[PDB]
C-alpha cells in the first residue's frame, strides 16, 4: 500500500543520518603511537651500539 | 648524511630498521665520517609517521622523549625544514627551555 | 551545563556531533570547569530521541546501555525533568538495583 | 574534475557506483591530480535525485548528512550552479552557520 | 484506485535499486588483519623459545 | 615439515595455535630434525588467510612484516607453490631487494 | 545447472523462494559441484515475471540493477535463448558497455 | 557457583557485566572458596545468546574461541545440561578431538 | 520492504549493546608500573652518587 | 626542599630525570644545605604516578619497594599530605611493622 511506502521512506531518512563520527584523530593517535615506539627501540639499539664501540654509529 | 646509521664503527650492522611509514632523521658529532678512528660521544635523533601530526626526538644525555605535537604538518617528513626537528648541532641538550616538552 | 561537550580539556574540539533528532545531556564531576588543572574522572551521559519513547543512558564504570523505555513521553526531550534521566551526581553509578534495566 | 572518484591513489577501482537516477558531485584538496605522491587529507561530496528537490552533502571532518530542500530546482543535476552545491575549497567545513541544516 | 496502484509500482522500483554496494574488499582487508596480528605474535613465540632453547623449534 | 611447529627442542610444546582461517608456513635450518642435540640458529615463516589476498612473511634477523598483496590468488592456502612464499632455505634474508616491500 | 540454489555450500537451506510467477535463472563460477572444499568467489543472476517485458540482473562485483526492457518477449521465461541473460561465464562483469543499462 | 565471578580475589570487583540477553558460565580449579590464600590456576568458560544457536567457549591454556553450533537449541542458556557446555573439571583442555571446533 | 526495515532495527539495537568494558584499571596499572621502574631507576642513580661523594646528594 | 636531587655534592648533575607524568619526593639527614663538608648517610624517596592509585618508596638502608595502594587518592602528587608518604624524618626505617607492605 502507498502509507507502507511512505514510512519505507520515512525509516531510510532516519537510518541514513545517525551522526556518523569522523575517524581522523583515532588513527593518528595509532601513528604516533607506532613512531614513538620505534624512537624508544632505535635508542636501545644506538646505546648498545656505544657499548660495542666506545662511539656512537656514524651517521647513514 | 642525516639519515639512519646503517653500520657501527666495528663494522658490523646498525641492525635496526623503522617502521613501515615512519620517518627518522639521526645526527651525531662528527657525521658519517667511518675513518675507523673517531669517536661520536653524543647523538640527536627524532622519528615522525609520514601521517602523524607528532615529531619525537631524543638525544644522548637526556631522559624521556620529547615531543612537540603541532596540527600544522600532517603529511611532512622529518627531513622536512617546517618541522622544527632537532638538526645538526644542538646534539646533546641535556636541558629543554620553551620549545619541546614532555614532562 | 549538562549539555553535550564541545571540547576536551586539551584544547581540542570533542569532535563528536549527535544525531538529526536526538536530544543529549551530559554530566560530570567537575562540570563545565575547564581550569586547565582538574580532572574529570567520572561521567553521566543519556540521550533520547525528540519522537522516541526510550531514553538511553551510560555511565563511565559500567557496561552495557541502560533504558527506561515509558510509553508517557514521547514528544520530551532529556533536558525536561518528568524524564527521569541521570542528572548531577550518581555519576558512577557502576550498579543499578530497581530503576532502569537492560540485562 | 568534481565528479565521482573512478579509481583511488593505490591503483584500486573506486569501486562504488551511484543509483538509478542520482547526480553526485566530489570535491577534494588537490583535485583529479594522481602524482602517486599526494595526500588528500579532506573531501566534500554532494548528491541529488535529478527529480528531487532535495540535494545532501556531507565532508570529511563531519557528522550527519545536510541538505538544502529548495522546492525551486527538481529537474536539475548537481553540475547546475543554481544548486548552491559545496563547490572546490570550503572542504573541511567542521561548522554551518546559516545555509544548511540538519540538526 | 488505479492511479495508487501506478503509484505504488513506481515506488517499489525507486527503492528496488539504492546502488547496493559490493562488501569484497571490506571483508579482505579484514582477513589480511588478522594473518597479519597472527603472524606477528607468533614471532613473539618463537624468540621466546629461543631464549628458552637457545634454538629456535624444530619444524612441524 | 615445513609447517608451524608443535614442540621446542626442550621438550616444551610450542604453546601457540593460529587463527580460524589462517594457512601457517614455518622454516628453520635444520627442518624437523629434534636430534636433541642441534640449534636453529634461524627461521622464515609466513602465513595467509585462506580468503585473503595477501601473504604476510617474515624473517629471524629483520624487522617488519613483509607482505606481497597479489589480488590473484584469493582462495589458497601458503603451501601452495603460485604464492611464492620463503620455502626452506633464504631463512635469513636480512635485506630485501626488488620482489616483497613493507617499508 | 543455471537455476536458484537450493542449499548453501555449509549444508544450510539456501531458505529463499521466489515469487509466484517470476523465472530466475543463477550462475556461479563453479556451477552446482557441492564438492564442500570449492569456493564460488562470483555469481550472475537474472529475474524475469513470466508475463513481464523486462529481464532484470544483477551480478556479484556491481551495484544497481540492470535491465533490457524489450516489448518483444512478453510470455518467456529467463531459461529461453531470446532473453538475452547473463548466462555461464562472464559473472563479475564489472561494467556495461552497450548491452544493458541502469544509469 | 559456576556463574561469572563477580570479584577476584584481591577484593577488587570482577568489573566486568555481560551483554544485555547472553548467559554465561564460568569454572575454575577451586570453584568459588574465596579463601585468600588459593591460586586458581585454570579457567574454563562459555557463553551463549539466549536466543542464538550457537555456544562459545574457551579455556587457560588455549587460543582461539571454540564453538559448537547446533540448531536444535534455540531458546535455551548455558546453564541448561543439553548445551553440552564445558562444565567443572576439564578445566585446561589444551586440545580437542572431536566435539568442538574452530579451525 | 517494511519488514526489511523492521530488521534493521532489530540488529542495530543488538550491536549497540556489546558489553562494553571500562578501561579504567586496565590503564592504571601501567601508570603504576611505570612509577615503580622510575623509583628503582632513581635507586641505583641514588647508589652511585654515593659511591662518588660517600655522601648521598642534597635535596633539591 | 622534599624534590629530587639536582646535582650532587661532588658538584656533578644528579643526571637523572622522572618520566613524564611522575611525582616524586626526596628526603635525607641534611636537606638541601650543599655546604660541601656535610656527609648524607641515609634517604628516603617516594614516587607516584599522578593517575595512578599507588605510591612507591625505598629508603637507604632496606631492599624491595614498598608501596601503599590506597584506591582513594587518584589525581594526587606526592607533595599532597594526604598520601602517607615518607617525609622528613624515618629516613632509615630498615623495618615496618604495619603500615607498607610488598612482601
Amino acid at each position: 500500500t502507498l502509507i507502507e511506502l511512505l514510512i519505507v521512506v520515512a525509516i531510510i531518512g532516519i537510518l541514513a543520518a545517525i551522526a556518523i563520527p569522523q575517524f581522523s584523530a583515532y588513527r593518528v593517535k595509532a601513528y604516533n603511537s607506532a613512531a614513538s615506539s620505534d624512537l624508544r627501540n632505535l635508542k636501545t639499539a644506538l646505546e648498545s651500539a656505544f657499548a660495542d664501540d666506545q662511539t656512537y654509529p656514524p651517521e647513514s | 648524511a642525516g639519515k639512519i646509521p646503517t653500520t657501527t664503527m666495528g663494522g658490523k650492522d646498525f641492525t635496526f630498521k623503522p617502521s613501515t611509514n615512519v620517518s627518522v632523521s639521526y645526527f651525531t658529532t662528527n657525521g658519517a665520517t667511518s675513518t675507523a678512528g673517531t669517536v661520536n660521544t653524543d647523538y640527536a635523533v627524532n622519528t615522525k609517521n609520514s601521517s602523524g601530526n607528532r615529531v619525537f626526538t631524543s638525544t644522548n644525555n637526556t631522559s624521556n622523549i620529547w615531543y612537540i605535537e603541532n596540527d600544522a604538518w600532517k603529511g611532512k617528513a622529518v627531513s622536512d625544514s617546517d618541522v622544527t626537528a632537532l638538526g645538526t648541532g644542538d646534539v646533546g641538550k641535556s636541558d629543554f627551555s620553551g620549545t619541546e616538552w614532555k614532562s
